[PDB]
């Protein structure tokens, strides 16, 4: 049995013990959190042996199965360095996640726990899978356990959010779809080591870049494609809300890194002037948007809109800089929105059972461990240097420009305006007077839960902005074979 | 009110009034000449103002490794 | 073997006046058809696109064996409503191997399994319903314009028949008077088509015509408009009868009308047969040339009706509140892929068809197991609706309301699991039976050129997606308004239990309350089976789409 | 403290000789030549079913 | 020069960086030239890292005087410079190219 | 993993416990095990046949791609006039 099914295997177990263990012990909801826990840690677990013996340098997919029993579906798994950190940050942000609803869920506790490993194993297969239909079959199974966690655990507009973001998503990749199926035709698979070998004609790739961009661009989500966001990871529970932006924003990413950049590399030069006004247009219409939104959780998912359009524009700069760049401020984007989802949907949310900017103020004075964690948080999503993210920005930002200065100059302003409402938003909660006078209560500082969950975000953030090599080392030589161009004296060597 | 018991917040209802009507203001949204002119402007003109612009300027210049005695434009 | 099982019903039917004889009589046909099935299987040892028989007016091909079994095997597990009490008394007291085969239980089950319920005492009932199946047998196997009228006036007979066969209801009396009616015109349309064909042609067989047709598809004095205009009105009545738009009006009102139950058998059996006998009518008059015949080609009413098939089934059902009009709304945005796959003549929309009607009529037949079900499990539940209150024929369809099922996640997780998942796989989400089917027709129909329709169809989808999301909001999303009978656990509501030996000796007694009262295992194995193959389809998919891959190489072999 | 003994007892020595944990690292995720084995012969089985997929598609009416 | 490590020599490519008279079909054979024009396209890059190294060095030695020392390497960076880059094997792998053209 | 003997084993024993869930019935009292190795046993069968049948629908398509290729040949042999 290989390790990458493994990885698939563990969280299924975990959900027939949860749905099975009445029958050996009414058991107490403790034991059922604690067998889904201890499942995701054993899921991480695997994924650090993965990458122990995870190779920087091989072309070949790694920890691969021999099937020799060829179906008409059938699932093939394998790794390399431009999948293998997104199975990381699944393996961890899932613990994480489980941790931040350990209390707040109070009903329904064995379907939320059934929902969020069935969530682990169709978001890790999506990065396993060595087929392009494979891809879309794992990308649209999160939706009906998404529709269902939002309808069971949601907030009191959780209806219009279900059917947002199961709508959305569906209509979006109904139109990439049918670019797969087109691919599929002509080359008679969409298996990886086939496809990518095939040279598509210069006008098929120009209408499949349309239907696989339209998709990509609903699940960015681009600025004007986005209200399913801004509704769904709103009234998620906040382990939902952290595995849809953590890891379900990320699936665009890694799609077009499989999807568009080998496979219709000249329908994507010639159309990155077309990504870089809408990736422009969204890097400033969501910052001044963001700066307006009175909603703590709305405005740490709005925020997550123009950090995307970074990433994304980082993927077409065709550049090394600008694609390690995206794939680290994914993975910065991921701990950051994580720990700032825990600061206001779990740790404000839970204190006061409202979301409106206008009741908080000066909570500094009474939390102090709440304002220093919020704080490094907020410089994250502002991309101060000793964050990922400045790694990340930084990088992606310098492949924008380079590959089209006007959009990378505008793309800049991010580094001024992700500091205005991340440094505005901080000010009216932790700052801004002393503590505000709608509370009557006084308010604990965190608990022992919350502050390890956001000292160990905290901690991934920081120590990858030191040492930001322990993700590069890993993605240089596969993410060379996705860069398309050549230099005079360099090519055709004889 | 929401799941587990939260603190007691002075929750003042012209505050809690405003935040209900952010939530429902599209149920409210019409077209007039105000709304269409601003969303004509932000949705066409800008993004292709920057379009056209990030067109015509797609492969003008490279500056890497330009002495004195080259250029930076390469079109 | 049916001809057979019929004639021997009928005469101990005829004998017979005893009601309680009907869940025997059910029983006794499910035997019937399992015979037929045998008989069949053993005919799939050869090669052909056809042999005909009985002197020509019938045929055999390998997929009509095929669809043979298919109609018999749905037809058994349809069976199994009648055959079957919806309600057992289960104790982990007699649950061993020894008690089920050599001891007895012993209680008072008259009210329990509802042993006098109106499903149960209808004597006739399984023997029409094998006359339907005759019917439907029958057309898949004509190769004969007369033969072809005969066997579809047979079938449609016998379900306007099945739609009244509850005379006591006057809901099922008025939907099987409107099945009668427009059925009547449709069958006129069918035999007007055969007709002009004979009348031009002068042949009443179908090989004889699909000779003419390819000799006139070469690239003056009789040039044969005949054929397309003929089959163009003859489509348009089998159009009628697979409820496809616009000709789809009369299905949302009598599948609503008539009893669930019936509902179930008269949703499914028709479009099966239909849509197979389609399929070479198709094949056989496909000019292959670019002529003056393919501009009048009748199988563009195939394609019209597909493209109102989609828009009108997904954006009628939109605001529908009644469940059962859902699922008429349903199926004929479903006819709108099968209608496509069919149009678009080639080996992979063919294998696309075959594929997507068998695993829709598994799929309509496990909404419509689980609806008939969830009425069933109401039984130890109380309600102070007053919409519920005011339904009528609430004994002939217990489920009218898609309110009805709101809060029923509460009541029973694991078959509203089984619900959300037959509903997921209509949508199309991955990786359910029903993702791969709409996209094996999508990418035949991307694949011939039909682009157009290609994007009306996802457009379709996600409008259809919507009152699908519906049900199942209601089903997770709120509490339910059914609570439990209290009168029916009241801690002093013991009824009895004897269980006794093969000697009628009493071994020990029990205490029994509602709470032993359970779904009969013929309808949880069967939502269970259906439900996994679903849910499993994509580790199961080799043997099930290889069969569609040979039988479609067999009818395009040149 | 930790980290500063975890690193000097990690040191390859003064010699450039992997220690004993060294060897034992390198030699479990070893793969000399067998991803590029499985993968060869996968990908030129898809393309075979591929090659038959598309003979029976095509196949004249 | 220095001996090629044993590691070094594990990873060492056994074709030349081409795709000329490369059967396309061959799994094996085009990973091996995808990892030959890659490889090739990191040694000319990690050159010129290992001259900016140098010219660091003399910069931080000659202090005044390095516009006129450091001259050599100064040249030899900026031909590095003006050449190497990572642009992966993709556009090689699909578009074929000849001299005599 | 898509060995059919052990994959249709599976299969029945998770027809029984969706079917005991269905039912609401507990998944597993002791006088009731027996059903467990009768549905995986049942699920076995259904797959040493499954296991049949596609060893002729193998040899068939086999056949077939022959076939379409004879049909090919012949016909461009035809052509080379
Ligand atoms: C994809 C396709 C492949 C999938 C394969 C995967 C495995 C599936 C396994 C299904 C097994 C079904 C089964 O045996 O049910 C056990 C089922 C256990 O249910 P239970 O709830 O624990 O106990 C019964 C309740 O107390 C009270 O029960 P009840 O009164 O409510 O129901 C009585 C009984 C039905 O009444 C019967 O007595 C069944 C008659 C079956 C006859 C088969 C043999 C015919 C030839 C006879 C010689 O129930 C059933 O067995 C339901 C049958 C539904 C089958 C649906 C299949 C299609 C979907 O029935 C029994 O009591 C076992 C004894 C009889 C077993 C049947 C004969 C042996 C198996 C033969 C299989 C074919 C070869
Ligand atoms: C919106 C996302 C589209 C989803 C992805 C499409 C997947 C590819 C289909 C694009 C399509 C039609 C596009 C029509 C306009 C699209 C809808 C208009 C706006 C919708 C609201 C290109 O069709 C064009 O293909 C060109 C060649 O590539 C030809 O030159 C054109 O003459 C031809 O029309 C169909 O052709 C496709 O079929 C294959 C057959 O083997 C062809 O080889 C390719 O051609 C392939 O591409
Ligand atoms: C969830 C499971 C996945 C789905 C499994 C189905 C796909 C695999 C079975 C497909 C199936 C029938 C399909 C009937 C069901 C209709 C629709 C099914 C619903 C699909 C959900 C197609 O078998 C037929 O396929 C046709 C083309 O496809 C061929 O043309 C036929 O020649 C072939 O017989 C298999 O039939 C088979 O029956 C068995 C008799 O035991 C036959 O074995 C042998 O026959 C005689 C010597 O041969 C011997 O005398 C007999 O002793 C021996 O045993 C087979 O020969 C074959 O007849
Ligand atoms: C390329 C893509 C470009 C897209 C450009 C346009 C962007 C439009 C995005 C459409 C995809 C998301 C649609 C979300 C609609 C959900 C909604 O309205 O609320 C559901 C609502 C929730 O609204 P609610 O919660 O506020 O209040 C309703 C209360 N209940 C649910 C009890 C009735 O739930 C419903 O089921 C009612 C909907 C009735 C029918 C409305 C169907 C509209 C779907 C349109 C899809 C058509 C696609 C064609 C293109
Ligand atoms: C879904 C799959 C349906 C398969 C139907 C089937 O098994 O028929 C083949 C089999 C073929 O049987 P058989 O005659 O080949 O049995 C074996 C014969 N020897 C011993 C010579 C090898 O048909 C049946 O036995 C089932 C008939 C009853 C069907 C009841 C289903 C309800
Ligand atoms: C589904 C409903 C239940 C099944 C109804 C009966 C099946 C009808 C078709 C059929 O008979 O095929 C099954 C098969 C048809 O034969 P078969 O060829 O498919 O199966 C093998 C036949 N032998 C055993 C000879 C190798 O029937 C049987 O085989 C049953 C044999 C046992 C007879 C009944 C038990 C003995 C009782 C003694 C008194
Ligand atoms: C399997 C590998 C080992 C994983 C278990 C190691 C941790 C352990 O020893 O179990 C301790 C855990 C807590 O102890 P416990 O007494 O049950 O506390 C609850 C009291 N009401 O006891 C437990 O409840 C652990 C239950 C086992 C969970 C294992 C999950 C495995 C899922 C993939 C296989
Ligand atoms: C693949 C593996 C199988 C898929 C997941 C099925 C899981 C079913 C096993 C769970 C059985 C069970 O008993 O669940 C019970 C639970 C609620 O029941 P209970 O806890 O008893 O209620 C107590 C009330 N006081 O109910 C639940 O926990 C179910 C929670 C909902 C199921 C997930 C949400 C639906 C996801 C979409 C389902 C349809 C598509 C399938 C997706 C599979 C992945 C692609
Ligand atoms: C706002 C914060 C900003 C932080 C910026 C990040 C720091 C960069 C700027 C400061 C740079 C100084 C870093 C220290 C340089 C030397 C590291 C060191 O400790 O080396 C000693 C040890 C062995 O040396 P070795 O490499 O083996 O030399 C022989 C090689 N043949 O090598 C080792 O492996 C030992 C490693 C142990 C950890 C190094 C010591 C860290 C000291 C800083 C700690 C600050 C936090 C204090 C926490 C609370 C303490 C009360």
């Amino acid at each position: 049995m290989s390790l990458l099914y493994v990885l698939l295997i563990i969280p299924i177990i975990g959900i027939f013990l949860i749905s099975t263990i009445d029958s050996f012990y009414f058991f107490n909801v403790s034991y059922y959190k604690k067998i889904a826990l201890i499942t995701t840690i054993l899921n991480l677990i695997v994924s650090l042996i993965i990458y122990i013996l995870f190779d920087f340098s091989n072309n070949q997919f790694q920890f691969i199965q021999e099937n020799l029993d060829l179906s008409f579906y059938d699932i093939y798994l394998g790794v390399d360095g431009v999948s293998i950190y997104f199975v990381l940050l699944t393996t961890i942000i899932m613990p994480i996640a489980l941790v931040s609803n350990w209390n707040s869920i109070t009903n329904n506790i064995k379907s939320y726990l059934i929902i969020m490993l069935l969530l682990e194993t169709l978001l890790l297969a999506v990065f396993l899978v060595l087929d392009v239909l494979l891809f879309y079959i794992f990308f649209e199974s999160i939706l009906p356990p998404l529709f269902i966690l939002i309808g069971l655990f949601g907030s009191s507009n959780k209806v219009r959010a279900s059917f947002y973001i199961f709508l959305y998503t569906l209509l979006g990749s109904l139109f990439l779809l049918l670019s797969i199926l087109t691919m599929s035709s002509i080359v008679g698979t969409t298996y990886f080591d086939v496809l990518l070998k095939s040279s598509f004609e210069y006008t098929t790739q120009l209408f499949l870049f349309f239907g696989i961009f339209i998709a990509f661009a609903v699940k960015t989500p681009v600025w004007g494609l986005n209200s399913w966001l801004l509704r769904a990871h709103v009234e998620s529970p906040l382990g939902g809300s952290i595995v849809l932006a953590a890891i379900v924003l990320k699936l665009s990413l890694y799609g077009v890194f499989r999807l568009i950049l080998p496979i219709l590399p000249q329908a994507s030069l010639n159309l990155t002037y077309i990504v870089y006004a809408i990736g422009a247009i969204t890097v400033l219409y969501a910052s001044f948007s963001t700066l307006r939104t009175v909603d703590v959780k709305e405005l740490i998912a709005y925020s997550s809109v123009a950090h995307a359009a970074i990433y994304l524009m980082g993927v077409f700069s065709n550049t090394i800089q600008g694609l390690e760049g995206a794939i680290l401020l994914g993975l910065a984007h991921g701990f950051v929105s994580s720990g700032l989802f825990i600061c206001a949907g779990g740790i404000l949310y839970d204190r006061t059972g409202t979301r409106l900017i206008y009741f908080f103020r000066g909570l500094t004075q009474i939390m102090p461990l709440f304002s220093l964690f919020f704080f490094i948080l907020c410089l994250g999503n502002a991309g101060t240097p000793l964050t990922l993210n400045f790694v990340g920005e930084f990088m992606s930002l310098y492949g924008t420009l380079e590959r089209l200065p006007i959009a990378g100059m505008l793309a800049s302003t991010s580094i001024i305006f992700s500091a205005a409402y991340s440094i505005y938003m901080y000010n009216r909660i932790a700052f801004g007077g002393s503590v505000s006078l709608y509370f009557i209560d006084c308010f604990r500082d965190l608990t022992k839960r919350e502050f390890f969950i956001l000292f160990t975000l905290v901690s991934f953030t920081v120590i990858l902005g030191i040492y930001p090599s322990f993700v590069l080392d890993g993605l240089h030589y596969n993410i060379s074979s996705v860069v398309y161009g050549i230099e005079p004296n360099a090519s055709y060597l004889t | 009110m929401a799941g587990l018991q939260h603190y007691k917040i002075a929750m003042d209802p012209a505050l809690v009034r405003l935040g209900s009507m952010i939530s429902n203001r599209y149920k409210y949204f019409r077209w007039t000449k105000r709304t269409a002119l601003v969303s004509f402007m932000y949705v066409v003109v800008v993004p292709s103002t920057i379009g056209y612009l990030a067109y015509k300027t797609d492969g003008l210049w490279d500056l890497r490794a330009k002495r004195r005695g080259d250029l930076i434009s390469e079109r | 073997m049916i001809m057979i099982s019929i004639l021997s019903l009928l005469l101990s039917t005829s004998v017979t006046l005893r009601r309680d004889m009907s869940i025997l009589f059910n029983r006794i046909s499910i035997i019937a058809l399992a015979y037929c099935i045998l008989h069949d299987t053993m005919s799939l040892s050869f090669i052909s696109k056809g042999i005909g028989l009985h002197g020509g007016l019938l045929h055999i091909t390998n997929l009509t064996q095929i669809f043979h079994i298919f109609i018999f095997i749905i037809s058994i597990l349809i069976l199994q409503l009648t055959s079957f009490y919806p309600r057992k008394v289960w104790i982990p007291e007699y649950s061993s191997l020894k008690d089920i085969f050599f001891n007895k239980i012993l209680y008072y089950r008259t009210k329990i399994i509802n042993k006098m319920g109106e499903h149960m005492k209808i004597i006739e009932y399984p023997l029409i319903l094998l006359f339907v199946i005759s019917g439907a047998v029958f057309l898949i196997s004509t190769n004969d314009l007369v033969s072809i009228f005969l066997s579809i006036e047979l079938q449609s007979y016998g379900l306007y028949l099945l739609s009244t066969i509850y005379r006591n209801s006057e809901l099922s009396t008025t939907g099987g008077l409107i099945y009668f009616l427009l059925g009547g015109l449709s069958s006129c349309f069918i035999l007007l088509g055969t007709s002009l064909l004979y009348v031009n042609s002068g042949t009443t067989s179908l090989d004889g015509l699909y000779i003419l047709n390819s000799i006139s598809d070469v690239n003056s004095w009789y040039k044969p408009y005949y054929l397309n205009f003929s089959l163009l009105i003859f489509s348009i009545g089998f159009l009628f009868k697979v409820s496809a738009a616009p000709f789809h009006f009369w299905s949302p009102d009598v599948y609503d009308a008539i009893p669930t139950i019936v509902t179930t058998f008269v949703a499914i059996i028709a479009k099966i047969s239909i849509f197979i006998f389609l399929l070479e009518l198709v094949y056989y008059t496909n000019s292959n040339a670019n002529s003056y015949l393919s501009e009048f080609s009748w199988t563009y009413a195939l394609l019209i009706s597909s493209l109102l098939s989609l828009i009108i089934g997904t954006v009628v059902g939109l605001t529908q509140f009644r469940i059962k009009r859902l699922l008429a709304y349903s199926t004929i945005s479903h006819v709108g892929f099968i209608l496509l796959a069919l149009s678009v003549s080639s080996i992979e929309s063919t294998q696309a068809f075959i594929f997507y009607l068998i695993q829709y009529s598994i799929s309509n037949l496990n909404a419509f197991f689980i609806l008939i079900t969830i009425g069933f499990s109401l039984y130890g539940y109380v309600t102070n609706n007053k919409e519920y209150k005011s339904l009528l024929d609430k004994n002939n369809s217990p489920i009218q309301l898609i309110s009805q099922l709101k809060g029923y996640f509460y009541i029973n997780p694991l078959l509203s699991l089984s619900l959300a998942i037959t509903i997921f796989s209509f949508v199309g989400v991955p990786p359910l039976v029903g993702f791969f089917a709409k996209q094996m027709v999508l990418s035949a129909a991307l694949d011939n050129g039909y682009i157009f329709l290609s994007l009306i169809a996802i457009i379709t989808s996600v409008i259809g997606a919507v009152y699908y999301l519906n049900v199942i909001k209601e089903i997770f999303f709120y509490s339910p308004e059914h609570e439990v009978n209290p009168v029916l656990n009241e801690s002093d509501s013991n009824f009895s239990l004897r269980i006794l030996n093969e000697k009628n000796v009493l071994i020990r007694s029990v205490l029994l309350k509602g709470r032993n009262i359970f779904i009969s295992s013929p309808f949880s194995i069967t939502i269970s089976i259906i439900t996994n193959v679903i849910l499993l389809f994509i580790f199961m998919n080799k043997e099930w789409l290889s069969m569609g891959t040979i039988l479609v190489q067999i009818l395009f072999s040149a | 403290a930790s980290s500063f003994v975890i690193y000097n007892i990690s040191r390859p020595g003064p010699n450039g000789e992997p220690s004993s944990l060294h060897k034992w690292f390198s030699k479990i995720s070893d793969y000399k030549d067998e991803w590029e084995t499985r993968n060869t012969l996968m990908a030129a089985a898809l393309e075979q079913a591929a090659h038959d997929k598309h003979l029976l598609l095509t196949a004249e009416r | 020069p220095t001996p090629e490590s044993e590691a070094f020599l594990a990873k060492k490519p056994q074709v030349p960086p081409t795709f000329d008279g490369v059967d396309y079909e061959d799994n094996k054979r085009l990973k091996q030239a995808q990892d030959a024009i890659i490889r090739e396209q990191w040694v000319q890059v990690m050159m010129g890292r290992l001259v900016r190294e140098e010219l660091s060095k003399c910069y931080y030695r000659e202090g005044v005087n390095h516009l006129e020392k450091c001259g050599k390497l100064r040249e030899r960076y900026l031909q590095l410079l003006a050449n190497a880059k990572v642009k992966g094997y993709l556009f090689e792998q699909q578009n074929y190219w000849s001299k005599e053209n | 993993m898509v060995n059919r003997i052990l994959f249709w084993t599976g299969f029945g024993l998770a027809v029984r416990f969706w079917q005991l869930g269905i039912e609401m019935r507990p998944f597993f009292n002791r006088k009731s095990l027996w059903a467990y190795p009768l549905f995986g046993g049942v699920g076995a069968s259904f797959g040493y046949w499954l296991q049949s049948i596609d060893e002729k629908q193998t040899k068939m398509l086999e056949e077939r791609k022959q076939a379409i290729l004879e049909k090919r040949a012949r016909r461009a042999q035809r052509q080379a006039e």
